[PDB]
């Protein structure tokens, strides 16, 4: 799945 | 029926584990917390006991949900944070007391949150 994380998505 | 004290609390939400839980990862709670297309903060503190360096922040909004997490505590702030509109790299329990009544919310529609849950 996506998206991952914040800063990003890693 | 059972017995209870009448003694009471004037503290906060979050004095329990109620909106805490580590075995989530990203990839998971967007599939649970993303039935759901309320306001930009029905979030959740959880976290990965896979991705090794795993604290988020997990927002529900009002067209996807996203996670919070990529760095842990540093020696140039605590626990790192870095959004577009969020550079929150520092403790985010010690902010939660100011942002209680108006948050940051995620990259944003609206900004206050409140807790959403943790099931499908």
């Amino acid at each position: 799945p996506q998206p991952e994380y914040v800063n990003q998505p890693d | 029926g059972s017995p209870a004290s009448g003694t009471s609390l004037s503290a906060a939400i979050h004095r329990t584990q109620l909106w805490f839980h580590g075995r989530i990862s990203r990839e998971e709670s967007q599939r649970l917390i993303g039935q759901q297309g309320l306001v930009d903060g029905l979030f959740l503190v959880r976290e990965s006991q896979r991705n090794p360096q795993g604290f988020v922040l997990s927002l529900c909004h009002l067209q996807k949900v996203k996670h919070y997490l990529i760095l842990p505590s540093e020696e140039e702030g605590r626990l790192y944070f870095s959004m577009d509109d969020g550079q929150t790299r520092f403790t985010d329990l010690l902010q939660l007391v100011e942002f209680h009544q108006l948050n940051r919310g995620i990259l944003p529609c609206l900004l206050r949150h409140c807790c959403t849950r943790v099931a499908l």
